[PDB]
C-alpha cells in the first residue's frame, strides 16, 4: 500500500510539473499557437 | 521522494525489528526446552 | 482462546482482503450404495460420519500412547455437540495467586486470610487445614512397605 | 513525517489550484486590436 | 480530507491491534509461568 502510494504521489506531481511547464511555456509565447488546416481563402482554420 | 523514501526506510526497519523479535522468541522457547531437558536428565 | 484467536486472525484477514480489493493502487446416496454393496454394519462405522476426539496420554515407561474415543453425540466429556465442553478451569489460578501472594509454595504457612479464601473456594480442602486422621506426609503407596 | 507529508501534499495541491487559476485568467487577455479603418458607415469612423 | 481520515483510522486501528497483541502475550507468558509454577509446587 505505501509502494502504491509512492507510485500515486510521484505520476501525480509528475502530471503537475508537465502542466506548469506547459502554462509557462504557453505565458512565454506571445499568443496560444494552435495547429490548423483549412483550404479556403482568409477564413478562421479549425482547431485541432 | 523523501517522505515516501522515509516510508520505506520505517517499514523495512519495523520488518527487521519485527523479525529480531521472533527470533529472540524462538531462542528463549529453545533455551527454555533444553533447560527442561537437562533437569529431566538431572531426575532421571 | 485458541478459537477467539483463530476468529481474530481470520476478521484481521478478511478486513485486509476488503482494503486490498477497495483499493489496489449429501451422502445419502453414498450411504444407500454402501448399505447395498457391503450389507454388513459395525458399532466403528456410525461415529465416523462425526468429528471424533483423540486424548493420548503417553509415558517414558512404554511407547505407546493412551488414545481415549468420546461420543460426539452426547454431552459427555469431551463432546462437542451443543457449546464449550467441560473444561476443569476457575480452580487454579486461585491457588497460583494465593501461593504467589507471600512468594510461599507450602500453603500450610500461609496467612489467617488466604487460609479462609482457599476453606471458601475448595469445600474439599477445609478436612487438610483442620489437621484430622494424621498420617506421615503423603504416601499413597504405603500398603507395600507396610504389609 | 506522515502528518508533514499530508500538509505539504495540501499545500502544493493549494499552490497549483492557485497557479493553474491565474493561468486561466491570464490567458483570457489578448489585446489584439487592428489599425484604423477607412470611416466606417459614413459618419463615423472606427478609431481607438 | 477523507482520505486522510481512513488513514488515521488505519493507523489508530493497527497501532490497537498491536497492542492487543503485546497484552495477549503478556497474558500467555503469564499463564506459563504460572503453570510453571503450580508444576514445581506438585514437585516440591
Amino acid at each position: 500500500v505505501l509502494d502504491s502510494l509512492e507510485t500515486a504521489a510521484a505520476e501525480a506531481e509528475e502530471a503537475d510539473a508537465q502542466s506548469e511547464e506547459c502554462t509557462r511555456t504557453e505565458i512565454i509565447r506571445n499568443e496560444s499557437i494552435h495547429p490548423e488546416v483549412q483550404i479556403a481563402k482568409n477564413d478562421a482554420p479549425l482547431q485541432y | 521522494l523523501g517522505a515516501l523514501a522515509l516510508l520505506s526506510q520505517a517499514c523495512r526497519r519495523m520488518i527487521d525489528n519485527v523479525r529480531y523479535t521472533r527470533k529472540l522468541l524462538m531462542d528463549h522457547t529453545e533455551d527454555i526446552f533444553q533447560g527442561l531437558g537437562y533437569v529431566k536428565l538431572l531426575l532421571d | 482462546a485458541e478459537t477467539r484467536i483463530q476468529e481474530n486472525n481470520r476478521d484481521v484477514l478478511e478486513l485486509i482482503k476488503r482494503a486490498v480489493n477497495i483499493v489496489n493502487s449429501l451422502m445419502e446416496w453414498f450411504d444407500i450404495c454402501y448399505a447395498q454393496l457391503v450389507s454388513g454394519d459395525t458399532p466403528a462405522d456410525f461415529w465416523k460420519r462425526r468429528p471424533l476426539s483423540i486424548v493420548p496420554r503417553h509415558y517414558a515407561e512404554s511407547p505407546s500412547p493412551l488414545i481415549v474415543v468420546s461420543y460426539n453425540g452426547s454431552s459427555a466429556w469431551g463432546g462437542r455437540i451443543t457449546g464449550s465442553p467441560i473444561l476443569y478451569h476457575s480452580a487454579q489460578a486461585i491457588i497460583d495467586a494465593a501461593c504467589i501472594n507471600a512468594r510461599v509454595d507450602n500453603p500450610q504457612s500461609l496467612h489467617v486470610t488466604a487460609r479462609q479464601e482457599l476453606v471458601a473456594r475448595l469445600p474439599f480442602l477445609a478436612n487438610v487445614l483442620n489437621n484430622q486422621t494424621p498420617l506421615p506426609a503423603f504416601k499413597p503407596g504405603a500398603e507395600m512397605f507396610l504389609n
